[PDB]
């Protein structure tokens, strides 16, 4: 609140603002909804009967996330804002410590900074001494109900009450995280009204699609062909082309089905193609649009391809010996684990294999000693600490520890298969 | 490799086995008892004119002390010999040993207060740097020129006890002992007792030697410890509250289980079972299957092996009394 | 309907006869019963205490008894401030709150000689404290020990979940002495107890609740597996609001729904075709009952997916993220187990729940997965 | 004896031909005479009896009698 104008400033030189721009501003993943609409009524109605007529409930509600029940119990509290409750967004994965949930409700019942002890104390006071509903929410549970179910004992245990002024709205990820962690008596008091959340169809990604390019689809933008401005000097039009939108919605209800998922990869997209056309005309930072499929084609790969394979093929010769050693010894010894040393002994094999050619004089030479024959006789190859270390930290190669570097251990993180196509190319 | 297994043994409830055990304990052996300890009793001025020159009084021989040990301290040896120096009588300080629960840090918080006090020692308190063995080296310098009389008799019940014999409390004892105007005496059980005290310890201690032997049945010892009996048993009272529903499914599990000492090889099979399960209609599936049956489970309350064995390793008398009384 | 059906929701109990027995030197001065209830989880145990000491203080001389809550203690010291909490006064009371001796130093009354009874609400806390034979079992033994000289003693009137309790008590000390041996046990009501109760407080019965017999229907079909008759009151007030939504019939749809997608929900937890091909390769794997990893059950599903061409397969990430969405739902559970190779390794053991019977059903019916069953 | 029988409808209430728990009485008929059992479906009265153990013991439930839950 106080530091909020701290963060405004004026020196802003009327910054330019382009289509996609507008787009992807429109398209941001904050601004009735579609793909829930009776899940919508139903938590409504839930709140309505414990509410309206005075009462305290649990309304359990479990998912992956991206399925919107963040927003949806969000428009549901909202719509009842309007018609005695603190929305009181209790993340565990917010709380700094676990029980800082405590001194939140700790404060929001009075307003007051004590220990864990006397809010939990006082609350249960209220809760049942109080004579005569406030929706807390209980975001990404989780986190709070790790150490021994204590913290979700005591939340739960308050809600049990009758006359308990308390309605909790708790969100779990999984379903069974009642019937996997929380003890048996606290699974009871849980219940079995608990409403789950399925994925979401293409149907309904194309829904919410169109939803955040309501007022924007194929629509008119009055944009100077000298500034790149954009305004709702040609007056152009605009078309975001529904066929990549559906095969984007296709292929994430695929996989996941995820909201964020798919706003972010059609963003993606939309930002790329901005680029395009900004470089097509070069307008800086200070007759008719599109998207092709083949943008969202590029955009949607790119968030599945890996890069490994693209790495690897990349790295010092020195660290394409390192790995093709450790296949050989791979499938030598079928043991899909060597020792390090054993390694170097692998590689001194693969540098004498091969006869005493001036092209393998050479190798043995540098990859011994960097020339400079007043300087040689290297135990093992230069920069070989450094090529593992380069390995290691990336993932790569994964190693224990143990100070002695001639009989620890050395694993491949990756596939096999895809290191060895790796060294084909 | 057929051995004898203690769970082929009569099984005695806990009220039958204690009473049994005070019919023994309080009338096996009673006049031996007596005439042993009428006759040892005359050694008591022994005992006081050997601890006239402080000597530790170790007391070994079979059968517990504890009993014994009161009774020859706090009403024979302290008030007499309290009148004998020339008034409270001098504070006997039992160490219970047996209980685990004893610390040298608090039992010398202890000791301080009931040794001299003259001057503000507490200002010696500091950190963690034992001031037990600098305090206590300080009030053997002071003892070392005070007058010889008994300020204070600490008696040890089970100078090996689980506490006790922990080498820091051995030392810290050790120390203590070599002051001069306290009496030592303590008893131990430990076969191996002169295992714990080399010649500087013994040098501390002084220890002097005595059998007493009256075969005791070691009442407050067989107390802390614990074996097998101190399950089959567990799970009786379980299935004593459970649900109608899992009173029948554990009875179809129990028959087919000792239709065949309840063997692995009179199980039953789970595809079996689950045909039985849902042929009477109890279970609609296996995931609620294995559910009810992990109640069970969850509590070690039935074996399963592999066929798909799920067998009871309770005894058949015990499963067929659980069925004639418990379940029908 | 709706006043009704949200009214719905908002001595008594038959077991009040009980515990009167082992209370009737309560109203009476004389010391009371050694009473140590046990209770299955669900029962009410701690309702049904709670119940009991409602009405014994609403029913009473001067009239003053408590009943404090021990959870967030793990030490017998601010429990009994929680006592003299009763006293409306201040003291100081750090030791006569702390040790046996200085609790009975605590507790001889001063008003007027109205005897105060002690009860301890959710032992099962102290109970399930730290270590058993180091502080819970020892802090047991010292309150548990009731050998005051005044007979007007500290008589708890406790509670344990679990039976186990009584088993983690010192054999000696159980037999002869304590609050133990009215070992009260009080076993899921099917219907004949607690459905009673709830048709007396559902006296002002609203006109069209619905059929009785499918009521105790769903009280038995529950009570199979379930120990609130209320809760179950709840998800069918949820389905009489459901009626209300489309402006006995569907109680028994939602327990097919809540209870087991495996009936017909497990179709939507695989709403993707990809979801239930990779669940019939993890079944295929199954015939390897060894760790099911990512790596063996990935490239199982390559290879399986490359012999039936379906469809090009996932990446590795995918493969993640598909079982991690069948972890969310639930159907197959994950555990990063140890495996002693070079360090403590953790790798996903998976187990799944289904049957290929329940697969014949869900696949059957699609006969493009069968290709791979 | 019914032992059989409740086995025959365990197996068929394996498929979904009763679509529920629940099960037109049209299915009880035709689920006891059209099967293998020739008579030893009992009468009226005494095969109702049956169900009405089979519902005691916790197996098969009465409600909304074309069908039943
Ligand atoms: N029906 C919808 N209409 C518009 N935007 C939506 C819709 N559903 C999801 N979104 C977007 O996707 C996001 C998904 O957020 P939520 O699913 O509500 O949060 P979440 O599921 O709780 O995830 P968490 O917080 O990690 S458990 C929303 O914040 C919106 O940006
Ligand atoms: N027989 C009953 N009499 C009164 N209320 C009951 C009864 N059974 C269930 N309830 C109510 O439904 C709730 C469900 O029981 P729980 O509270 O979960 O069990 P409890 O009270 O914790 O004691 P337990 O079973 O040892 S965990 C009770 O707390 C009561 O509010």
């Amino acid at each position: 609140s106080r530091f909020e104008n701290k963060l405004k400033t004026t020196q802003k030189h009327q910054i330019v603002e382009t289509i996609f721009s507008k787009v992807k501003k429109q398209l941001n993943s904050s601004y009735y909804l579609p793909a829930r609409e009776n899940e919508f009524a139903s938590i409504y109605l839930s709140a309505y009967s414990a509410i309206e007529s005075d009462s305290a409930t649990t309304i359990y509600v479990a998912g992956t996330p991206g399925v919107g029940k963040t927003l949806t119990v969000r428009e549901v509290v909202k719509e009842l804002l309007s018609s005695d409750f603190l929305y009181v967004e209790i993340n565990g994965l917010k709380m700094v410590k676990p029980t800082d949930c405590y001194e939140t409700l700790w404060n929001k019942v009075s307003g007051e900074r004590l220990t864990w002890a006397a809010s939990m104390e006082s609350l249960e006071f209220y809760f049942k001494r109080v004579p005569k509903t406030i929706v807390v929410l209980l975001d990404e549970l989780d986190a709070m109900v790790t150490k021994s179910q204590d913290i979700m004992y005591n939340f739960f245990n308050w809600t049990t009450y009758e006359n308990a002024k308390l309605i909790v709205i708790a969100v779990a990820n999984t379903m069974d995280l009642p019937e996997r962690q929380l003890g048996n008596k606290i699974t009871s008091r849980i219940g079995f009204t608990r409403i789950m959340f399925t994925g979401y169809t293409h149907e309904e990604l194309k829904n919410i699609i169109d939803l955040r390019l309501k007022g924007l689809n194929d629509s008119f933008f009055y944009v100077d062909t000298k500034t790149g401005n954009a305004i709702l000097v040609r007056k152009v039009r605009l078309r975001m082309s529904a066929d990549a939108i559906e095969i984007a919605s296709r292929k994430v209800a695929s996989v996941s089905g995820d909201a964020r998922r798919a706003l972010k990869v059609c963003k993606r997209a939309a930002e790329i193609a901005e680029k395009h056309y900004m470089a097509k005309h070069g307008y800086g930072y200070d007759g008719v649009q599109t998207v092709h499929i083949t943008h969202v084609m590029k955009a949607l790969n790119e968030t599945l391809n890996s890069h490994v394979i693209t790495f690897m093929t990349r790295l010092s010769f020195t660290a394409k010996l390192f790995i093709y050693a450790l296949l050989n010894l791979m499938k030598k010894n079928g043991s899909q684990e060597q020792e390090l040393g054993d390694i170097v002994d692998e590689i001194k094999l693969l540098i004498e294999v091969n006869g005493s050619n001036k092209f393998v004089m050479e190798i043995a030479k540098t990859l011994f000693q960097q020339g400079s024959d007043n300087i040689s006789e290297q135990l093992r190859i230069i920069s070989w600490d450094f090529v593992l270390n380069q390995l290691l930290d990336a993932g790569i190669l994964f190693k224990q520890t143990m100070k002695n570097d001639r009989i620890c251990c050395v694993k491949l993180n990756i596939s096999v298969e895809e290191a060895k196509r790796a060294m084909n190319e | 490799k057929s051995r004898h297994t203690m769970s082929m043994a009569p099984d005695v409830t806990r009220e039958e086995f204690s009473l049994v055990s005070n019919f023994f304990n309080e009338n096996f052996q009673k006049r031996p008892r007596q005439k042993l300890f009428e006759i040892q009793k005359k050694m008591f001025p022994q005992y006081w004119f050997e601890l006239t020159q402080g000597f530790s009084l170790l007391f070994y021989g079979v059968g517990s002390k504890r009993n014994f040990l009161e009774e020859f301290a706090i009403d024979y040896l302290s008030p007499k010999i309290a009148y004998s120096q020339l008034v409270n009588s001098i504070p006997c300080l039992i160490l219970n040993g047996y209980n685990p629960s004893c610390n040298y840090r608090d039992v010398f918080k202890e000791i301080t207060d009931l040794l001299v006090p003259a001057e503000l020692t507490r200002s010696e308190t500091k950190y963690w740097g034992n001031h037990v063995i600098l305090q206590i080296q300080k009030m053997i310098d002071f003892y070392k020129n005070q007058p010889l009389d008994i300020k204070l008799i600490l008696v040890v019940h089970n100078l090996d006890g689980p506490s006790i014999r922990k080498n820091t409390f051995q030392t810290m004892l050790s120390f203590l002992s070599v002051i001069r105007q306290i009496a030592i005496v303590a008893s131990t059980d430990h076969i191996y007792a002169p295992l714990l005290w080399d010649n500087m310890k013994a040098q501390n201690y002084n220890f002097v030697f005595h059998d007493i032997s009256n075969f005791e049945p070691s009442t407050v010892e067989s107390t802390f410890q614990d074996v097998m009996k101190m399950g089959a048993e567990g799970a009786k009272y379980v299935l004593q509250s459970l649900t109608v529903n899992s009173k029948k499914m554990y009875k179809l599990l129990i028959e087919t289980q000792m239709q065949n000492r309840g063997t692995q090889r009179t199980g039953v099979e789970l595809k079996l079972f689950n045909h039985l399960c849902a042929a009477d209609f109890i279970a609609s599936n296996e995931i609620a299957l294995r559910s009810m049956l992990r109640e069970f489970i969850e509590h070690k309350m039935a074996n399963i092996t592999k066929m798909e064995i799920i067998w009871v390793p309770y005894t058949y008398a015990e499963l067929e009394k659980l069925l004639k009384t418990v379940l029908n | 309907k709706a006043l009704l059906q949200k009214s719905s929701e908002l001595a008594r109990t038959a077991e009040y006869e009980q515990v009167m027995n082992f209370l009737a030197k309560a109203i009476s001065e004389h010391r009371s019963d050694s009473l140590y209830i046990t209770g299955p989880p669900g029962t009410g145990k701690t309702a049904q205490l709670d119940m009991i000491i409602r009405q014994k203080f609403q029913s009473l001389e001067s009239v003053a008894v408590t009943s404090i809550n021990c959870i967030s203690l793990g030490e017998p010291s601010s429990i009994f401030q929680k006592i003299f909490d009763s006293f409306q006064d201040l003291n100081g009371p750090t030791l006569q709150i702390k040790n046996m001796q200085h609790l009975q130093k605590f507790l001889e009354p001063y008003h007027k000689k109205t005897t105060f009874v002690v009860v301890l609400d959710e032992m099962d806390r102290l109970l399930h404290a730290n270590t058993s034979e180091t502080q819970s079992v020892r802090t047991i033994l010292e309150l548990f020990l009731l050998a005051k000289l005044p007979t007007v003693s500290f008589v708890l009137i406790g509670m344990a979940n679990s039976l186990d309790m009584k088993d983690r008590f010192l054999s000696r000390l159980n037999l002869d002495r304590g609050l133990l041996p009215q070992t009260i046990v009080f076993q899921p009501y099917t219907a004949e107890q607690m459905y009673e109760i709830v048709i007396q407080k559902m006296s002002s019965l609203p006109t069209i609740i619905f059929q009785p017999m499918a009521i105790k229907f769903a009280a038995k079909k529950c009570a199979g597996n379930t120990g609130d008759l209320r809760k179950l009151f709840d998800v069918l007030r949820g389905s009489i609001e459901i009626y209300e939504l489309e402006k006995l019939n569907y109680i028994a749809k939602v327990f097919s729904k809540f209870v087991n997608n495996n009936s017909t929900r497990t179709r939507i937890a695989k709403l993707n075709i990809q979801q239930k091909l990779i669940l019939c390769t993890i079944i295929q794997s199954l015939k390897l009952n060894s760790d099911a990893t990512i790596d063996e059950s990935f490239d199982h599903y390559i290879k399986a997916i490359t012999k039936t061409d379906t469809l090009a397969p996932l990446q590795r990430n995918e493969f993640l993220e598909i079982c991690t969405i069948l972890e969310t739902c639930g159907l197959v559970s994950i555990k990063k187990t140890k495996c002693k190779g070079k360090t403590k390794r953790f790798v996903d053991k998976i187990d799944v729940d289904l049957d290929m019977r329940e697969f014949y059903d869900e696949m059957t019916k699609i006969s493009i997965l069968k290709p791979f069953l | 004896r019914l032992s059989l029988i409740s086995g025959i409808i365990a197996r068929l209430m394996q498929t979904e031909i009763f679509e529920e728990e629940s099960y037109p009485v049209a299915s009880l008929f035709e689920r006891i005479n059209e099967e293998l059992p020739e008579e030893e479906k009992f009468s009226a009265q005494e095969y109702l009896a049956g169900l009405k153990i089979m519902s005691d013991r916790n197996n098969l439930m009465v409600a909304d009698d074309k069908v039943w839950r």
